[PDB]
RNA sequence: GCCGUGCUAAGCGGGGAGGUAGCGGUGCCCUGUACCUGCAAUCCGCUCUAGCAGGGCCGAAUCCCUUCUCGAGGUUCGUUUACUUUAAGGCCUGCCUUAAGUAAGUGGUGUUGACGUUUGGGUCCUGCGCAAUGGGAAUUCAUGAACCAUGUCAGGUCCGGAAGGAAGCAGCAUUAAGUGAAACCUCUCAUGUGCCGCAGGGUUGCCUGGGCCGAGCUAACUGCUUAAGUAACGCUAGGGUAGCGAAUCGACAGAAGGUGCACGGU
């Protein structure tokens, strides 16, 4: 759910320099994807925001966001609204992800 | 087995914060 | 005529009833055995009178005919008596459906006096009226809202060099939405809550029981009595049948009489 998405990303800040993993105690380049471009991120980390600005209901059970919980959550993260739409999109693919393997 | 499990879950988020398609 | 030897006729069962215009037979019955065969029942062969045809036995006669007597039986009509079948006719009789009244057997209830004396319980139907208390709400406490209440909104977010604003989520009140807990105070509907307000139907038409006083009603199942109603089982007419009578035909037994011819001898 958002609560656990917003903790990886809060984890990431903690421990990642130069987006490591990908040679951060190098340092050089270093990002570890090449690359970078950061890769994530200067909005990647809004991310947290769109959650935060959901209910304990609507980050247990994902599937209950819609047109007008999504327009309250977009106004009190002073987002849209396409910036939302994106990150749950990539959390969908990564339970996708990992159900398949671990 | 829980630390390889938190290294998945940070894995997880790098990407997502990154994102990439479908 | 008396004797000897022959032949003919007759005969070799009859009767009753029906039928046929009769007279017969075949058939049915009555008496007996008393020759044979062809015909006879939509009767058939006849019509005087004889069964048609054909054949065998006996012969004038105790064994041929006639008549009286006796009487097995056929038929018909009528009465008294018994049985069977069928139908009217009716309070003899079975039975519908019954009116009135009373007696005993049983229950019961109430009609008269219902006076009068006793009591308990119950009823108990219609209709309206009402309160009760029985249910449904205000009310109250508790609880109580990511996104589309609110109050208080830490922390992230934005505008900005600052002073000051923006978006307003988590949380926590109260209140919407609700939720839970019980009950005064508040609304609403009402059951032996009261029959408390009353009317009508019986205010005694009752319901029930018990102690009672002469009729009563009811089961009128039984008794007596009187009056109605259907018809046959038990009653009356016709038919058949037995003990009765009349009529008319008649087997059998028995009595009285009548029935021929040829030749030879004399």
């Amino acid at each position: 759910t958002l609560d656990d998405f917003l903790e990886q990303l809060g984890q990431v800040r903690n421990m990642g320099p130069l987006d490591e993993l990908l040679q951060m105690m190098p340092g050089a380049g270093k990002m570890k994807g090449l690359k970078n471009i950061q890769v994530d991120e200067k909005q990647l980390n809004h991310v947290e925001a769109i959650i935060k600005s959901m209910t304990v209901l609507e980050k247990e059970q994902p599937d209950i966001i819609n047109a007008s919980r999504r327009k309250r959550i977009a106004k009190g993260s002073g987002t849209s609204v396409q910036e939302v739409n994106r990150l749950l999109k990539q959390f969908d693919e990564m339970k996708k992800m990992m159900k398949q393997m671990t | 087995l829980f630390l390889l499990t938190v290294c998945t879950t940070v894995l997880v988020s790098g990407w997502v914060v990154l994102g990439w398609m479908e």
